[PDB]
């Protein structure tokens, strides 16, 4: 199937060193292997909410080499609004339901990434589930990166649950970047 | 151009001079009457994110307390150095018990010096790296009222190092307070809520001393009289005089 | 689970009275052999391990010792506070704590020496509170900034001043 | 009426190239002191027999007003206030009360 | 505690003075800090302009139950706010609209 | 060289020292006839670019 | 490690301080046979570099 | 963030201050018996590494 | 060139006094410098302890 990717990554000053390494690579890799029938869009988070399109943009040359030239040149930004960054991400998605209504049969797949808790924003967990859940409302599968041991996994788990995906830890470690592209090839066809 | 062109040259940054000159002061001072000890310690406090007061509410539901307990906790440290061996070095305790009968307290004084509030920023290659601060204050706050929920001699694990090259980092103040206990639904188990008895202090509705880098403040104290500890023993059975 | 002497309303709902009142030791070396009361504390451990205790030599040679019976004629270890009662007091030692605050209740029995060991005050050392003073990061024409506190710690020198009164030692008019 | 603003600063001019004209980024903190005397009037004499009414501390929609409480202990439903609490009446005074 | 204290004790208040102190000021240079964000230094050469204005020469906007006050916990920092007043004017047609300024 | 060559050692900007001593000034003192109140704040005055 | 690992944090510098007061004078004062007139402006003296 | 994020602003260090006054001395004094010559010049003393 | 003025002048040498003076004491900060490195800036708040 073609497939309607949004990568919410977290950008966070936590995220410095290793891990913002080791994300990118990643996201570069995966970025490079897409196939010309996808569409996709990056958002990053921090203290502030950035994405790279704002809408779904096909899987083209010229994209994928100015998504990856973008993956490379983001900057880390302080805080962490999560809620911001995922009603985002879900609202890209969303715009297939109206906007865009040619992409509606591909699969739809929301993947987030994180390495600590939400401090921006909305705060409260309970109510990020909420919104969340009533935003997505069922019609595509959520999947949860915790990058490191900072973070609260179980909000994480319940949240992708709650959403039709699964969580995944991610080590923090040498074989981080691997562990990323182990992850998504498991739901990139 | 590079100050590495010249390999057996450092950069400069041309940093400030301050020629004061502090004590450090440490020793016990025998007399025939009293001792004078001495201790120093460095200490360090750390930077702290987010001054929040806290309510210490942990469940009850294996021995609980008699009740749940509840308390505060502070942003503030405090100063414990409640135990006799920080007083005396081993030599000078054995000197202490080697030549006198008795020992009671009889005077305190507390001094803080060579303050500095210590800016922190990242340094060049990652890390980071500390500049001392001529706006940085430290807080000082001395209780002489008793105001404030006393926790010190309660042989809690916050004593000063033993040690005069080990840095003292002083405990957080925190403690606990009278309030209603609540029944958590239908589950039976309990929490202690505040209640109009609980007492929340919040010390910076308080007056308190703002120290600069290079600041010193001092406190004193004289203990009341109290018995003094008889170092000596005893060569007989009260029941076989 | 919570053993040695204990208050409240039942079993499960306890607070410890360790070490006990001063008035009676906890660990003495008894005539070949240590003897440590249920109630010990230890200033740490010799490694959990072997605790670390005074040796209340002095209390055990004046009817104190742990487990000294009392027999009513009928036989149990409480002995009530007596008229005419003597008795020592647990030894202050290198590691004890200095004082500890007197509870400003009503009323108190022999309360001039902390069950912790040194001397109870009703008016101990005053507490000296210390907090580095929050520092605004910027806010102004900068985009994002958000709130922030500038990344400060503190460090100095606390010198601690104790004087203590010294009582001469007693005459001694041993031969050996 | 006390204003207060910062004094802007110049930005560099000169043998560099391209720098127009700008402010240096500069923020002012620092501590306001305000203190206020009030005169205070004596209670009025009291010639009840029975007592006065309470001055009771006002009353919180959830809980108690003015300590900080943890709201998971409580089943008030304040929770979006964290466990500190102004009351829901203005605490107002004149709980005591004399003849005319 | 203390406004518990005032009413349960004292029969009548009034105001009688006022100091404000303004100190601890420091004026602080930001720039760029190494691998991003900012960091912040003290400022010798900055200055803070205070005017209080005795004389009432400037439109007094205080006491108008405006969201300016200070924090009500000394926990919090105060953000003072930025001076503005409404002044007297003409009444100009907006042209056809018939909207005024 | 790098000060990070020692992995418990911090590098060190020499900053300045400034060793006054001021006052948080907070509390109600009661009085027969007064009271005197004082707060204090920290105040914060943003950048204004223009 | 960083100062960006605190996310609400921001990197100090710890620069001087200059307790000095000086005033900006403005302002006509009149008087019955004269009047006395200040002004203040900000200058900027540029870097020359020969 | 950082500050190129506002345009018109400039990143400060803030320094120093340092409010002496000190002269440029320069140009003859003659008198009826005498002169007194006086010239002034900034001097450069290099870094020598060893 | 001194020792030999003693030498050449002097029937005897006792020692009789001695002054040390530490001056011009710098405790001096190290940190990273750009490019590489480390830079030195000097300290206020550095002690020298002196015994």
């Amino acid at each position: 199937m073609p497939k309607n990717v949004v990568f919410v990554i977290d950008k966070s000053g936590s995220m410095s060193g290793r891990k913002i390494q080791q994300t990118r690579e990643a996201l570069i890799k995966i970025l490079d292997d897409l196939s010309p029938r996808d569409q996709f869009n990056l958002i990053v988070f921090s203290t502030e909410a950035t994405q790279w399109r704002p809408s779904l943009v096909p899987a083209s040359a010229e994209n994928v080499n100015k998504a990856r030239s973008f993956a490379a040149g983001i900057q880390a930004l302080g805080g962490t609004n999560i809620n911001d960054a995922m009603l985002m991400a879900v609202q890209l998605l969303d715009s297939s339901n109206q906007e865009e209504r040619l992409p509606e049969g591909s699969v739809s797949l929301i993947i987030l990434l994180t390495d600590g808790d939400p401090t921006v924003g909305e705060t409260n967990p309970r109510s990020i589930q909420n919104n969340v859940r009533e935003a997505v409302s069922g019609r595509y599968s959520l999947f949860c990166l915790g990058f490191g041991f900072d973070v609260s996994y179980a909000f994480l788990e319940k949240l992708a649950l709650d959403n039709g995906g699964l969580a995944r830890r991610i080590h923090e470690d040498s074989d981080s970047a691997l562990q990323l592209q182990d992850f998504y090839q498991e739901v990139a066809n | 151009t590079s100050v590495n062109s010249a390999e057996a040259s450092t950069g400069a940054g041309g940093g400030g001079s301050n020629p004061v000159k502090s004590m450090w002061s440490e020793g016990a001072t025998f007399s025939a009457n009293s001792v004078t000890c001495t201790f120093s310690r460095q200490f360090l406090i750390p930077y702290d994110p987010e001054h929040h007061y806290k309510v210490f509410s942990p469940a009850a539901s294996k021995v609980c307390t008699i009740s749940p307990i509840m308390g505060y906790s502070t942003p503030w440290r405090y100063l414990d150095f409640n135990a006799l061996n920080l007083f005396f070095s081993p030599l000078e305790f054995q000197h202490l018990i080697e030549n006198y009968g008795s020992i009671a307290p009889d005077a305190l004084t507390v001094t803080i010096s060579e303050i500095a509030v210590k800016d922190v920023t990242d340094k060049t290659g990652g890390g980071v790296q500390v500049t001392d601060s001529t706006t940085g204050r430290l807080c000082m706050l001395v209780d002489h009222e008793y105001k404030y929920p006393y926790v010190l001699g309660q042989g809690q694990d916050t004593l000063a190092p033993e040690l005069p090259i080990w840095v003292y980092f002083p405990p957080q103040y925190a403690y606990l307070t009278v309030g209603d206990v609540n029944t958590q639904g239908i589950s039976g188990d309990s929490k202690k809520l505040a209640s109009e008895e609980s007492a929340f202090y919040v010390l910076e509705h308080s007056s308190f001393q703002l120290l600069g880098t290079g600041g010193t403040a001092t406190m004193s104290y004289k203990f009341p009289p109290v018995p003094p500890e008889n170092l000596e023993g005893c060569s007989q059975h009260f029941y076989e005089m | 689970a919570l053993t040695g002497l204990s208050t409240g309303t039942s079993q499960n709902t306890r607070i410890s009275l360790r070490p006990g009142p001063v008035s009676q030791p906890y660990h003495h070396w008894d005539t070949d052999k240590y003897v440590t009361g249920i109630n010990a504390i230890s200033h740490g451990q010799t490694t959990q391990g072997v605790g670390r205790f005074p040796n209340e030599k002095e209390q055990l040679k004046q009817l104190q010792g742990l487990n000294m019976h009392t027999y009513f004629p009928t036989d149990q270890i409480e002995r009530p506070l007596m008229v005419g009662s003597v008795w020592n007091r647990r030894a202050l030692h290198y590691e004890s704590q200095l004082w500890s605050k007197i509870p400003n209740l009503d009323d108190s029995f022999k309360t001039q020496f902390a069950a912790l060991g040194g001397w109870g005050l009703h008016q101990p050392p005053p507490q000296i509170f210390l907090k580095i003073l929050p520092q605004s990061g910027p806010i102004g024409g900068i985009k994002s900034m958000g709130i922030t506190t500038l990344v400060q710690y503190a460090v100095g020198i606390m010198t601690v001043t104790m004087t203590f009164k010294l009582g001469p030692r007693k005459a001694t008019g041993r031969w050996n | 009426q006390i204003f207060l603003k910062i004094l802007p600063q110049s930005g560099p001019i000169g043998g560099i190239k391209s720098m127009g004209i700008t402010t240096l980024v500069q923020y002012a903190v620092g501590i306001m002191t305000v203190t206020m005397t009030f005169k205070l009037g004596p209670r009025k004499a009291t010639g009840r027999w029975n007592p006065q009414p309470g001055v009771y501390p006002p009353h919180a929609a959830g809980h108690l007003p003015y300590v900080l409480y943890d709201p998971t202990a409580t089943d008030a439903k304040q929770h979006h206030r964290h466990g500190y609490e102004k009351p829901e009446e203005l605490w107002t005074a004149k709980s005591r009360v004399h003849p005319l």
